[PDB]
RNA sequence: GGAUAGUGGCCUACCAUGGUUUCAACGGGUAACGGGGAAUAAGGGUUCGAUUCCGGAGAGGGAGCCUGAGAAACGGCUACCACAUCCAAGGAAGGCAGCAGGCGCGCAAAUUACCCAAUCCUAAUUCAGGGAGGUAGUGACAAUAAAUAACGAUACAGGGCCCAUUCGGGUCUUGUAAUUGGAAUGAGUACAAUGUAAAUACCUUAACGAGGAACAAUUGGAGGGCAAGUCUGGUGCCAGCAGCCGCGGUAAUUCCAGCUCCAAUAGCGUAUAUUAAAGUUGUUGCAGUUAAAAAGCUCGUAGUUGAACUUUGGGCCCGGUUGGCCG
RNA sequence: GGACUUUUACUUUGAAAAAAUUAGAGUGUUCAAAGCAGGCGUAUUGCUCGAAUAUAUUAGCAUGGAAUAAUAGAAUAGGACG
């Protein structure tokens, strides 16, 4: 019967042996240990704002050629030092080095998007008004 | 502190995304009982949905058991009521059957045309939807009112409006403004 | 690799691109009359048979 | 439409069963109208501090003006 | 014995040497209050619950206690620690995890308003009090219904079809319209009464209120998965796209746009989590010769497991529920 | 009332079983989410149906079952009965 204990006795050998075996289990892991606290630039957050250091053209990964705009962002929360992308075409005209943004991740539970190596996440807010607006031309950046 | 004025959502949602067979289906319900919302449908398909469980159900149940005498009965009387289930096929067993456009086919605004006073189911969706017709002096405005059956007996038009005599209303009124200020004094 | 790459470049192609603004047009409906539009385009009056239906195609 | 109605056996027997805004809203007992509730309250308070019936201390406080 | 309201190592004297433990003690973690419950629909499961109900614990931290039937209470007191206010420098005072409301913190959360009219509570008590609670404001938290148009005439085009020797446009309308037609209605506006403690809105309802300058729908997408272009203009491995496979180095089906089109629709997108997909946690139900994976070997303790056999058979009675063919 | 009884697992049925939630019946909140209402006449003096049912699994309890699984007995007879 190759494996598994059958008797009707049996019943905690099966449910500890469940958690063994679990823990091979990815994801039950990092919700377990809690690597979402300890580790990760966000607490766990969806978002986090910080503060733009150095503005960063990163070359893309292979087999491609182009630079991505990046910000360097120190997050507020947090002190930690964490380098994003800033999307679409213009925008990181928008931006400005000491300037507050709101990061967004990249949807891939970590792990960088695409030819970005390292880049993590994403920019959503910059000065407070949304990257989107401004780039189209709905809002206009605040003040200072 | 008090108590919770609960609810519950009326509509499923498909589970694939993009089928052109399935939203042709839709479209073509949509644009025969002259709907607006694809939701329109869904809702119809969720309540069809439910009711075709609690069939299921009550058959996997034994026969002649108390509880599927008395529900069954129940939810089948009331399939009846509002001509769903045809009185025909009448023991469930057709309920597990039946289809959307059985409940489609028994609205206000299908109703509204199906018996003249339309000749248009966008017709019947305006007029409804601009306080014309009742039941009995009751009005009704909800292209979805589901018309019960010995009830099918009182749809005309209102007691106010046009098409059932109370006044022609302000616009026509207004051109009445015009005519005796303008032929006239 | 390389992080400190050129930058001045930041925005060129919609920086460049000739803006060419819209074209006034007719107010489609909105909600159930569309829904109208879209059935009778559809399916009602149809269209080309060329083979198939085509939904949307330019000098075909 | 469509509401709720009583009629009391004799005019007295209203205006002793009857809520004061019904009466008031009728043409009955007009409405003592007074001041705000956080402004009654606020004068009980202010009240609360003081010991006596007052005089006392207005006099005392009143000897208070000469040093 | 003592103490308690009272049992009790609750405490104290003397005496003994016991008590839990792989059937996981003790210890550590908990971004841990427990439960009713919640999210996910083949089933089994997985996940979550600070939060309207119940039970518990605290009132900045600790302890201490008065009063009392009940408190180790904090909108009670006392002391210490941490905060922190007032001063005339002698001194005196505060505890919003009550309601608002303010700073801070942040991804993240509303008015320093009205009332006892209701639901209920307390007192000496029909009345007084009640930021309990109710009203309104703030409020795309989630949820329900569902406007943004309905119908004619008409300018050719047609497919239907009787006829076709050959004019064809005739009355059944599919409708594309770059002329027109009178109709209807709440969105808003606003007497009136209704509503209400008072007001507000809602349901009602006078006088107003639609013709494209609206009273004017959005949010993404159109190479694939995946529903919708191999149209035109821009760029030229640049700028940018792209969850993934992939696009861009001059005719780009992907980028910047215009046109057209698709999907969903007062909502659509993104990020984080989680569930389904998932028979990739496998009791149901996984896999392990070569893809991940049988300890070099045998002993063997806990654990799971463990052949067959001991009143089987025959006979009689009673009384219930459906169903048959009669009614 | 007196006198003694091998211990179990499983299963059955019932009792004890807060409300809201849930499943589900009824009533046309104009429909729906909901609410637990309402319905009728002589509508100038009043008649009336309601406000169900289900679940509530481990344990404690109470009852029926005696298959399947264990347990106990009489060999140094210190057996069984009266
Ligand atoms: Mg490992
Ligand atoms: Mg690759
Ligand atoms: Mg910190
Ligand atoms: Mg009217
Ligand atoms: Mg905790
Ligand atoms: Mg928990
Ligand atoms: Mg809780
Ligand atoms: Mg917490
Ligand atoms: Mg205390
Ligand atoms: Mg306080
Ligand atoms: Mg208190
Ligand atoms: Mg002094
Ligand atoms: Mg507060
Ligand atoms: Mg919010
Ligand atoms: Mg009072
Ligand atoms: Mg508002
Ligand atoms: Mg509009
Ligand atoms: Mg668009
Ligand atoms: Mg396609
Ligand atoms: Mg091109
Ligand atoms: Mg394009
Ligand atoms: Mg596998
Ligand atoms: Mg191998
Ligand atoms: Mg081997
Ligand atoms: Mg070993
Ligand atoms: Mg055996
Ligand atoms: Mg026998």
């Amino acid at each position: 019967g190759k494996g598994k204990p059958r008797g009707l006795n049996s019943a905690r050998k099966l449910r500890v042996h469940r958690r063994n075996n679990r823990w091979a289990e990815n994801n039950y892991k990092k919700r377990l240990l809690g690597t979402a606290f300890k580790s990760s630039p966000f607490g766990g957050s969806s978002h986090a704002k910080g503060i733009v250091l150095e503005k960063l053209g990163i070359e893309s990964k292979q087999p491609n050629s182009a630079i991505r705009k990046c910000v360097r962002v120190q997050l507020i929360k947090n002190g930690k030092k964490v380098t994003a992308f800033v999307p679409n075409d213009g925008c990181l005209n928008f931006v400005d080095e000491n300037d507050e943004v709101l990061l967004a991740g990249f949807g891939r539970k970590g792990k960088a998007k695409g030819d970005i190596p390292g880049v993590r996440f994403k920019v959503v807010k910059v000065s407070g008004v949304s990257l989107l607006a401004l780039w189209k031309e709905k809002k206009e950046k605040p003040r200072s | 502190p008090r108590a919770p004025r609960t609810y519950s959502k009326t509509y499923s949602t498909p589970k694939r995304p993009y089928e052109s067979s399935r939203l042709d289906a839709e479209l073509k319900l949509a644009g025969e009982f002259g709907l607006k919302n694809k939701k329109e449908i869904y809702r119809i398909s969720f309540q069809l949905s439910k009711i075709r469980r609690a069939a299921r159900d009550l058959l996997t149940r034994d026969e002649k058991d108390p509880k599927r005498l008395f529900e069954g009965n129940a939810l089948i009387r009331r399939l009846v009521r509002v001509g769903v289930l045809s009185e025909d096929k009448k023991k469930l067993d057709y309920v597990l059957a039946l289809k959307v456009e059985d409940f489609l086919e028994r609205r206000l605004q299908t109703q509204v045309y199906k018996l003249g006073l339309a000749k248009s189911v966008h017709h019947a969706r305006v007029l409804i939807t601009q306080r014309h017709i009742a039941v009995g002096k009751q009005i009704v405005n909800i292209p979805s009112f589901m018309v019960r059956l010995d009830s099918e007996k009182h749809i005309d038009f209102a007691p106010t409006s046009p098409f059932g005599g109370a006044r022609p209303g302000r616009v026509a009124r207004r051109n009445a403004a015009r005519k005796a200020e303008a032929s006239g004094e | 690799a390389k992080v400190h790459g050129s930058l001045a470049r930041a925005g060129k192609v919609k920086s460049q691109t000739p803006k060419v603004e819209k074209t006034e047009k007719p107010k489609k409906p909105k909600g159930r009359a569309y829904k109208r539009l879209l059935y009778t385009r559809r399916f009602v009056n149809v269209t080309l048979v060329n083979g198939k239906r085509r939904m949307n195609p330019g000098p075909s | 439409s469509v509401g709720f109605g009583l009629v009391y056996n004799s005019v007295a027997e209203a205006k002793k069963f009857e809520p004061t805004y019904r009466l008031v809203r009728y043409g009955l007992a007009e409405k003592v109208e007074k001041a705000s509730r956080q402004q009654r309250k606020q004068k009980k308070n202010r009240d609360k501090k003081i010991f006596g019936t007052g005089k006392r201390l207005a006099k005392k406080v009143a000897r208070r003006n000469a040093d």
